[PDB]
RNA sequence: GAUGGGGAAGCUCCGUUUCAAAGGCCUGAUUUUAUGCAGGCCACCAUCGAAAGGGAAUCCGGUUAAGAUUCCGGAACCUGG
RNA sequence: UUGACCUCAAAUCAGGUAGGAGUACCCGCUGAACUUAAGCAUAUCAAUAAGCGGAGGAAAAGAAACCAACCGGGAUUGCCUUAGUAACGGCGAGUGAAGCGGCAAAAGCUCAAAUUUGAAAUCUGGUACCUUCGGUGCCCGAGUUGUAAUUUGGAGAGGG
């Protein structure tokens, strides 16, 4: 059978521990029970079941963590969007668009404007 | 030899465990090239050098 | 640019300067423009009237 | 307008005041769950030709361990695990990588009794 | 300015003033340590028009190199080879000093790029030089664009690549005649006159 | 064999206590309180390096197809609190 | 006695950065010899291999302290060509560019040296708030040993 994701979603934090407490109960009387019959093709349907519920939790908890840093500065390090290093390390685009003030009045007297030849 | 350290006796685990045949299921698969165990290691002939 | 053009009353110098090639042309600046030049001990009580830390001249 | 007297005739590092972390962000943001749980110490008893005598007779109740666990994590595993007392714990490193755990109980409880209630024997 | 009063007064560098001044700071810098931070630019004219701003960011750090020749480090003067290159002592080392100057600081400060440098005193033993640097990571130099380009990672050590004022000077990177051996890069014009090109339809 | 330093274009070399501001133990003070401070002291100044050097403390009997001064039974010792 | 400045430290102080890998291409340093000269030492192989430091998707070069001697051209790079010529070389073996012309591509510019002086107008950081790859308000600090505005040689500034 096994654990389904979004049935785990709508449990709390202590339902959520009080589940993988009675599936590792699972393991320990199916590994018992491993050594007596030569196959036992029903512990792999659980085991995934357990990477289910540890998955669950920590995006409930990871979560939780998102909404206190939420609207400020200074997130920590693994909840920063990381996406390469070498662009972490580069200027930001308001930072790239930083003209100076003298070529600032030269793009609004003279910009590049359009023209044609057809007479 | 018999008074040793952890690491030279890690690598005897994984040495242990591939002195072995093939399992009898696997040349009844689909497409299978594989007919023996080129990797067969003994201690009389080829030693592991640690 | 207040001595070359005649417009310093009173200028204080400051000997307290490490950089002393900043200020060794301050007296000869003053000699010939007519300036009236006074030497001064301590860059730091010329700060408590600026309100500054490093008042050189004043 | 007098300096300070000094009696001895080498000057050190004087003691200064070193301020303790307030961080603006944690490292990692996420309270790890406990790494080596009571489920993850034992992992498998062992029901050998000779394993089996030891409990009958050696009142020793022997069990499979991980390698990350000492004497004191596993005689913690199984008195919340059962509710049994453990006067000693032995373990030897297995010659194929993992570890066995030779528990043996007090003379207080049974470690027939043991074996049969959960299920191997 | 004052600066332009300066820029006279250190011209006369043989003058009675700056006899003295040069041995004073011959001796104090001698008495500190080989690479030193310089908390403010003693010579504040040639800072200033080598790219010094007074404020967060740049940062003056002091120099100091040996002196001499670069002898060759074959054991015991041995070559094994033609006569030709058999001479030890009289190498001469094809990088200024200055640029090596630039070098040194580059390795104890990799977090900050090396902009300038310029001399200010020397020896017989040692010479001294002021290698003004800049913090790309600081906001103050990520904003305000007259110095937004050293950010850029094109500009990572550009004291070991020669891309300074004194690195375009000993790789010899001018306009003119007397400048045809190397007047884009010294390797790229010796293998664009002996790549022998043959085209598709070949004349 | 690091560090403070001193070389070297550089990979790295020298030195290891030498031109260094290089450190941690006892106790008292507190009854908002937790461990900041008053001392009295102490300058020793990385770390690695011999399962035959130095080095705390266990024995006898029984036991397994193959384990022992390690298990069992009996009888001791040492270290720390 | 107390408050500053200057210089130099201490921190498991607040938060940021490099160090390694790859290395075909690219920027420098360092650097041979076999071979060729029918020997060999200058030369040649070669300002190459190896070694070393440092980048990017290109790098580098770049808006002339240029080429020219003409009715002058007009950043740099790439190709055709100049040319295997001028020149270098026991002028021995060998080595060997550049200006013009045609074409691909074309994009230019800003810092100091000036008194904002009838008003540091400039900026980092902290904090509150928010349409938060940011802005406003507040509080410290950096800074007069000079941070904005103005100009930087093609110009331009101060007056009328
Ligand atoms: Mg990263
Ligand atoms: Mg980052
Ligand atoms: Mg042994
Ligand atoms: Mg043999
Ligand atoms: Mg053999
Ligand atoms: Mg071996
Ligand atoms: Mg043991
Ligand atoms: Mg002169
Ligand atoms: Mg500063
Ligand atoms: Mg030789
Ligand atoms: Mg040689
Ligand atoms: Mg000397
Ligand atoms: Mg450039
Ligand atoms: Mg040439
Ligand atoms: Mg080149
Ligand atoms: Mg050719
Ligand atoms: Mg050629
Ligand atoms: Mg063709
Ligand atoms: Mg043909
Ligand atoms: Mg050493
Ligand atoms: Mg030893
Ligand atoms: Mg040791
Ligand atoms: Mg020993
Ligand atoms: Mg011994
Ligand atoms: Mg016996
Ligand atoms: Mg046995
Ligand atoms: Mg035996
Ligand atoms: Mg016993
Ligand atoms: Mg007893
Ligand atoms: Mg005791
Ligand atoms: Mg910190
Ligand atoms: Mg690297
Ligand atoms: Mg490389
Ligand atoms: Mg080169
Ligand atoms: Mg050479
Ligand atoms: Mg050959
Ligand atoms: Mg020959
Ligand atoms: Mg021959
Ligand atoms: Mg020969
Ligand atoms: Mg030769
Ligand atoms: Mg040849
Ligand atoms: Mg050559
Ligand atoms: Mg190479
Ligand atoms: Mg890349
Ligand atoms: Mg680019
Ligand atoms: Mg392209
Ligand atoms: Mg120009
Ligand atoms: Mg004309
Ligand atoms: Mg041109
Ligand atoms: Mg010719
Ligand atoms: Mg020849
Ligand atoms: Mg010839
Ligand atoms: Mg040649
Ligand atoms: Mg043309
Ligand atoms: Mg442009
Ligand atoms: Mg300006």
């Amino acid at each position: 059978a096994g654990v389904k994701a979004y049935e785990l979603r709508t449990k709390s934090k202590e339902q959520l521990a009080s589940q993988l407490v009675d599936l590792k109960k699972e393991l320990a009387e199916l590994k018992v029970q491993k050594l007596s019959r030569p196959s036992l093709p029903k512990i792999k349907t659980v085991r995934k079941s357990i990477a289910c519920v540890l998955t669950v939790i920590n995006e409930q908890q990871r979560e939780a963590v998102r909404q206190l840093y939420k609207g400020k500065k200074y997130q920590p390090k693994d909840l920063r969007a990381k996406k390469t290093r070498a662009l972490r390390r580069a200027l930001t685009k308001f930072e790239a668009s930083q003209v100076t003030e003298k070529q600032r009045k030269k793009q609004i007297a003279f910009p590049q404007r359009k023209y044609a030849i057809k007479a | 030899a018999a008074q040793k350290s952890f690491r030279i006796k890690q690598k005897m685990a994984k040495a242990k465990k591939q002195n072995r045949p093939l399992p009898q299921w696997i040349r009844l698969r689909t497409n299978n090239t594989i007919r023996y165990n080129a990797k067969r290691r003994n201690w009389r002939r080829t030693k592991m050098n640690i | 640019a207040l001595i070359e053009n005649k417009k310093a009353k009173l200028v204080l110098i400051a000997n307290d300067v490490d950089p002393i090639e900043l200020v060794v042309f301050l007296p000869a600046l003053c000699k010939k423009m007519g300036v009236p030049y006074a030497i001064v001990k301590g860059k730091a009580r010329l700060g408590t009237l600026v309100n500054q830390k490093t008042s050189a001249v004043a | 307008k007098a300096l300070k007297v000094r009696t001895s005739a080498t000057f050190r590092l004087p003691k200064t005041l070193k301020l303790a972390r307030a961080p603006k962000y944690a490292s990692k943001a996420v309270p790890h769950y406990n790494r080596l749980d009571s489920y993850k110490v034992i992992e498998q008893p062992i029901t050998s030709e000779t394993a089996m005598k030891k409990v009958e007779d050696g009142n020793i109740l022997v069990f499979q361990v991980s390698m990350k666990a000492n004497k004191y994590q596993i005689k913690k595993a199984v008195k919340e695990l059962y509710e049994v007392d453990v006067l000693k714990v032995n373990t030897l490193v297995r010659p194929n990588g993992t570890k066995k755990a030779y528990v043996r109980l007090t003379a207080d409880y049974d470690a027939l009794d043991i074996a049969n209630r959960i299920g191997y024997i | 300015g004052a600066y332009k009063y300066l820029e006279e007064l250190q011209r006369k560098k043989q003058s009675d003033v700056l006899r003295f001044l040069q041995r004073v700071r011959v001796w104090e810098y001698r008495q500190k340590n080989v690479i030193h931070r310089a908390a403010r630019p003693t010579r504040p004219d040639k800072a200033r028009r080598l790219g010094y701003k007074a404020k967060q960011g740049f940062v003056i750090y002091r120099v100091r190199v040996r002196r001499g020749n670069r002898k060759r480090p074959v054991p015991k003067g041995a070559t094994y080879g033609k006569p030709t290159n058999q001479g030890v002592n009289e190498l001469k080392y094809q990088r200024s000093l200055r640029a090596t100057a630039e070098e040194r600081v580059g390795r104890r400060a990799a977090n900050l790029r090396v902009l300038n440098s310029y001399w200010v005193n020397q020896d017989s033993t040692y010479k001294y030089f002021e290698v003004i640097l800049v913090d790309p990571q600081h906001k103050a130099i990520r904003r305000d664009a007259r110095y937004n380009w050293i950010c850029d990672p094109v500009h990572k050590h550009r004291e070991a690549r020669g891309l300074t004022a004194t690195g375009k000077k000993s790789r010899g990177i001018n306009k003119g005649h007397k400048f045809n051996n190397t007047k884009a890069g010294r390797r790229k014009t010796w293998k664009r006159q002996n790549t022998l090109s043959l085209w598709r339809y070949r004349k």
